């Protein structure tokens, strides 16, 4: 569990009206292929 | 008697060539088995 | 090998070698 450099993004979605609806941040969700080359990343997800 | 047969034909004439294409649909179908296949197996049982 | 043991490994590279040498001992 994390507690406390650089890993997101900012995901941005707009409407007919030109108009910013979400502008959020998210985080990518591991392949299955890191959690093959990586065991713990399924632990953090 | 005024085309010599030699000088070449005087009408037209329909030359061709094989290619090397894919279709679209073949192309797609190729991406989805093989560059966007995240199958569990092909990953996880490749051993 | 022992309980102790079986519980500070972790899944590993070939899973399906994994999970069966692990049963294999949880059997045993």
């Amino acid at each position: 569990i994390r507690v406390r450099v650089e890993g997101l993004q900012q995901i941005v979605l707009r409407n007919d009206q030109g108009s910013i609806v979400l502008d959020a941040l998210g985080t990518a969700a591991p392949s299955r292929l890191a959690v093959k080359l990586d065991w713990s990343r399924l632990s953090a997800w | 008697n005024e085309w010599v047969p030699t000088s070449g034909p005087a009408w037209k004439v329909p030359y061709l060539e094989n290619v090397v294409k894919r279709s679209g649909r073949r192309l797609l179908a190729e991406l989805r088995i093989a560059s966007n296949n995240g199958s569990g197996d092909r990953t996880f049982l490749d051993d | 090998k022992t309980l102790y043991n079986y519980y500070s490994e972790g899944p590993s590279t070939p899973i399906m070698p994994h999970l069966v040498n692990r049963l294999r001992g949880l059997d045993a």
